[PDB]
Formats: structure tokens, sequence, C-alpha cells
């Protein structure tokens, strides 16, 4: 419940 | 839910160490897990992720620690690893097992590196020279932390204080008290037992009148 | 890495009173998707930390209704209502948004503020294990006190004493919001076996008069 979706810009 | 992790204790500079841990009671293997150090210096300090199958396993390492430590996980044992090389001073501290960031905790292990050698504990028993007695146990010249003090294997703790460790000249020292009805003592034993790990050493010593 | 920052760093709180316990970050903790990953843990004493609140103000399993969580961007506080003796502990903060590093802050002890308990004080002699190894402790427990602050002075045959002591105290006790503290006073067995009267003398606000035991070689 604690993680977050990973941001990942090219 | 329950983490217990293993390995740990005196590491000598530039050494290896292994940590496992083993968990029940949620889904292993739908979650992140991690692993989190604790030391008065740092405070509480994540070290090490290891994600899931669908993400190929994949891994992030804290500054501190990447290239010498390995995060791994066994999904058919329920359990993580983090395996250490090179390890240095500063890695010192009580390592928490962890699932999610940070949903679940371990009991902690701990990982002390240094040059020294482990010396297990002197217990000596602390008898009296009203309806209740206080008895005690003095844990004297022990290295590295920590030792663990339970009193009749654990079947006495309404009464029990145990009192953090101190360092002095290179080694440790603790005491623990038991207060228990007078009329019971010496009648009905009371016996405290100090396990050191780090040593592999646990001493059981019964309190005697003197 | 974004720093978490947590004050104070020892809260007093009266059983029953609500407590309030701040955690900051260095940059705001909205992600992209909304939601604020900030979450709030117990550590209590001699136990490994224990998820309380996700997400700003989602309790987890087994939380109960007392604990509530609000905050925004850099400014966070968690609430205590109608505080229980076995809430103390040190609770902390840590960010899951802007990520790796997962970061925490340095935590907040929340102390119970209960009523001024006076110290059952207990001395006790070497043992003779000890002894036969050359060396000499005199062990003064102080039981179950409250307010943290107490003084301890060892006396040798009736003067003072202050090398060789070793002071530790416990963590608030959950049972009844006291404090304890262990004085040992470590002689090697060549001086101890000098001296006849050992006396641990502890002062507290509980009282002017300090509560004194004390052994006599001669037993
Ligand atoms: C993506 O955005 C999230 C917040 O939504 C985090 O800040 C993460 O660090 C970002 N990733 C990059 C490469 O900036």
């Amino acid at each position: 419940v604690t993680s977050a979706p990973d941001t990942r810009p090219a | 839910v329950n983490l217990e992790e293993s390995g740990g204790g005196l590491v000598q500079p530039g050494g290896s160490m292994k940590l496992s841990c083993v968990a029940s009671g949620f889904t292993f293997s739908n979650y992140w897990m991690n692993w989190v150090r604790q030391s008065p210096e740092k405070g509480l300090e994540w070290v090490a992720q290891i994600r899931l199958k669908s993400d190929n396993y994949a891994t992030h390492y804290a500054e501190s620690v990447k290239g010498r430590f390995t995060i791994s996980r066994d999904d058919s044992k329920s359990s993580v690893y983090l395996q250490m090389n090179n390890l240095r001073a500063e890695d010192t501290g009580i390592y928490y097992c962890t699932g999610g960031v940070f949903d679940y905790w371990g009991q902690g292990t701990t990982l002390t590196v240094s040059s020294s050698k482990t010396t297990p504990p002197s217990v000596y028993p602390l008898a009296p020279g009203n309806s209740m007695v206080t008895l005690g146990c003095l844990v004297k010249g022990y290295f590295p932390e920590p030792v663990t003090v339970t009193w009749n294997s654990g079947a006495l703790s309404s009464g029990v204080h145990t009192f953090p460790a101190v360092l002095q000249s290179d080694l440790y020292t603790l005491s623990s008290s038991v207060t228990v009805p007078s009329s019971t003592w010496p009648s009905q034993t009371v016996t405290c037992n100090v396990a050191h790990p780090a040593s592999s050493t646990k001493v059981d010593k019964k309190i005697v009148p003197r | 890495d974004v720093v978490m920052t947590q004050t104070p760093l020892s809260l007093p709180v009266s059983l029953g009173d609500q407590a309030s316990i701040s955690c900051r970050s260095s940059q705001s903790l909205v992600h992209s998707n909304g939601n604020t990953y900030l979450h709030w843990y117990l550590q209590k004493p001699g136990q490994s930390p224990k998820l309380l609140i996700y997400k700003v103000s989602n309790r987890f399993s087994g939380v109960p209704d007392r604990f509530s969580g609000s905050g925004s961007g850099t400014d966070f506080t968690l609430k205590i209502s109608r505080v229980e003796a076995e809430d103390l502990g040190v609770y902390f903060c840590s960010q899951s948004t802007h990520v790796p590093p997962w970061t925490f802050g340095g935590g907040t002890k929340l102390e119970i503020k209960r009523a001024d308990a006076a110290p059952t004080v207990s001395i006790f002699p070497p043992s003779s294990e000890q002894l036969t190894s050359g060396g000499a402790s005199v062990v003064c427990f102080l039981n179950n006190f409250y307010p943290k602050d107490i003084n301890v002075k060892w006396k040798i045959d009736g003067s003072e004493r202050q090398n060789g002591v070793l002071n530790s105290w416990t963590d608030q006790d959950s049972k009844d919001s006291t404090y304890s503290m262990s004085s040992t006073l470590t002689l090697t067995k060549d001086e101890y076996e000098r001296h006849n009267s050992y006396t641990c003398e502890a002062t507290h606000k509980t009282s002017t008069s300090p509560i004194v035991k004390s052994f006599n070689r001669n037993e």
C-alpha cells in the first residue's frame, strides 16, 4: 500500500 | 505477518556477510522486498530493494552500498537475502527485512564491523545482601552488541526491566532486574537467560540466596 | 534525495489528551498520479517499526481509530487522540514519492505525562563469581519513577565516588508510563575489599530527601 508507481521519462 | 532475519554478528573490515529473511502472512511474491538499517549516527536508512518476477527482479541500491551489496529473493522459500562484501565500519547497525516501502518489518538482526575479537558475556547473579523482592543479572565484558535477556526462559515478564547496554573500555555492560513476590523466592527458582548471538553463547544463571 | 525532518524530538502528552507530531519534507510529496506517498510508523521500545498510516491518512491493518494523519505538500501531521500508554515510542515518517532513495524522518519520541512517582531502590553487592575474576560491581536499580530526571550519588564509607559509575535508563514503560534506571559502581576487587559501606542515594523530584540504600561488606 506504500509503493508508488515509478516515473521514467526518456 | 512475520519476517524473521538471520545472519549478522561481528565481521572484520573488508569481510563478507550474508543476511537472510524468511517471511509469512502476506503474498510475498507480489511485494517489493527491502533491507533497511538503523544506527544512532544515520537513523533509519534504506539499503536495497528487490522487485518482482514481473519486473525481471529489478533492483535499487543506496549510494553508500552500491557495488558491495547484492539483494536477492527466493519466491519458493518466501525469502530475501543481502550479500555484503568489503564491509566497512559505517555498515554497522541493525538490519531490518521489509515488505513494501514499508508495509511489514522484521525484528532486526545486528551487524558490527570492527577489527575486534568477539567476546562472550560474563553473567553475574544479583541477589540481595517486603512482600516483593527484586533480583537481577549483571552482564559484563561482551562484544559486539547485542545480548538479549529473559527470565525463566521468558516465563517471567511482568516484573522485568532490562537496561540498554553501555560501552566502556571497549566492552559492553548491561543489567536486568526482575521483581517477584518474596513468599515465592527462593522456593520457586528465578533464572536469567542471557543470549549473545554474535559469540553463539547463551548463559542461564539461577539467582540463589547469599 | 528528499530530506525528511521531524519535530519535536520528544513530545509530552497526558493520557487521554491529543498529541500532534510534525513531519516536513524538503520537496512536495505529491506524485504525478495525484497521490501523496507519506507514511507514519511507530517503533515501540525494543521492537521494530510498524506501519500506522499510509498515503497521508489511511489507517493500516490493526491500527486503532485514535491515529489519524493529515497534511499536504511538505507539511504533515500525525494526531494521536485519546492517547493510551501503549502508544509510547518513536514515531517515524517516510516518503515513497521521489525515489530512489526511499527516505525517513529522524523520529519523534512520544512521552506520556504521568503523575510523579518515586523510585523503588534496590542495591546489590558483588557476586562471588565476579570477585574471583578480580572485579567488583555494586548495582543499584531505581525502578518505576517519573519524571525521567533523577540524580544518583554513590558513597563509599561516607565519601562520594564518581569514577567507575555507569548509568543506564530504560525507555518509558507502557504498563505504567514510568522510567527505570540502573546505576553500577565498578571497582576492582582490590579497592572493594578495602572499604566497608557502599551506598546509592537517589534524588528525585518526589521528595526533598534522597532515597538511600546501603550494603555493608560485614554482611
Ligand atoms: C518521476 O516523477 C516522480 C514523481 O511523480 C518522482 O519524482 C520520480 O523521481 C520522477 N522520475 C524522474 C527521472 O525524474
